[PDB]
C-alpha cells in the first residue's frame, strides 16, 4: 500500500509498505529513498511519535495517509 | 509582512515546522559562535543573557540540565536518545558535547521561551524551521543551523523590528 510521507522541506514521498510493517522498516525505506539515516529520523502520525517496534497497523496507519518526518539536528 | 506571513503546522503538541524559503541575511543578522561543541548553547546565551562571554554557556547547560530533570522523561525525542536520565545527563554535561532539538525543546519550556531552529540548505537559503512552543518568530530565540552540524545565533534586523 502507498503511504505519504512529508519531510522537514515539505517535500513529500511515497513510500510502498504494508499495514505489518513496523517503523524500524519504515524508517529503513525513508534512508533508501532520501538516504536520511534512522537515527535521525522522527516519524508522526495524528499528532504523535511513532514508536521503533510498533506497526503501521497498531496506529490504523492506512493507504494515502500522510505522515511527517522530522528530523533530530545536533550541532 | 514576510515574516508574519510564515505557516505553521503544529505537527505534536508544542512543536511546529514551516518550509518558508528565504536569504537568512535579507531579515536577520547572524551572531557567529565558536566550532568548539558547545554552540548550541553559545548560540542561547547570546539571546538570553545579559553580557554574554564565551563562558556563559555552562549556565544554559545548568539549565538543561534542570530542565532534563523535569521534562526528559516526556520528551519525544528522547526516544532515539535511548539514555536514561542520568546517563543523558552525564553525557550532556561533558566537554563538547553537541547540543540539539532535544534540548531546545526541554530549554523552550523551562525558560518559558519559544525557540526556532532554522536549517539552511548547502546553497545558504532556508528550507526549513523548527519552533519548540507558542510564541511567534518576532518574540522567539531564533538559531542557524548549517552544515547540518552547527549553531549559531540570529537576530531580526532592525526595520523588521
Amino acid at each position: 500500500m502507498q503511504i505519504f510521507v512529508k519531510t522537514l522541506t515539505g517535500k513529500t514521498i511515497t513510500l510502498e509498505v504494508e499495514p505489518s510493517d513496523t517503523i524500524e522498516n519504515v524508517k529503513a525505506k525513508i534512508q533508501d529513498k532520501e538516504g536520511i539515516p534512522p537515527d535521525q529520523q522522527r516519524l508522526i502520525f495524528a499528532g504523535k511519535q511513532l514508536e521503533d517496534g510498533r506497526t503501521l497497523s497498531d496506529y490504523n496507519i492506512q493507504k494515502e495517509s500522510t505522515l511527517h518526518l522530522v528530523l533530530r539536528l545536533r550541532g | 509582512d514576510f515574516l508574519r506571513s510564515l505557516d505553521w503546522t503544529q505537527v505534536i503538541a508544542g512543536q511546529y515546522v514551516s518550509n518558508p524559503r528565504f536569504n537568512i541575511s535579507d531579515y536577520f543578522e547572524i551572531v557567529r559562535q565558536p566550532g568548539d561543541g558547545n554552540c548550541f548553547y553559545h548560540s542561547i546565551a547570546e539571546l538570553t543573557m545579559p553580557n554574554k562571554t564565551d563562558h556563559s554557556y555552562h549556565y544554559i547547560k545548568r539549565l538543561t540540565e534542570s530542565a532534563a530533570r523535569k521534562y526528559y522523561q516526556e520528551e519525544p525525542e528522547a526516544r532515539l536518545v535511548g539514555l536514561s536520565l542520568e546517563d543523558y545527563l552525564k553525557r550532556m554535561l561533558s566537554d563538547n558535547e553537541w547540543g540539539s532539538t532535544l534540548e531546545a525543546s526541554m530549554l523552550a519550556k523551562e525558560m518559558g521561551i519559544t525557540i526556532i531552529i532554522w536549517t539552511v540548505a548547502a546553497s545558504d537559503e532556508v528550507e526549513a524551521g523548527i519552533k519548540f512552543g507558542d510564541g511567534d518568530v518576532f518574540t522567539a530565540v531564533n538559531l542557524l543551523h548549517s552544515g547540518q552540524t552547527h549553531f549559531d545565533a540570529l537576530r531580526i534586523l532592525p526595520q523588521f523590528e
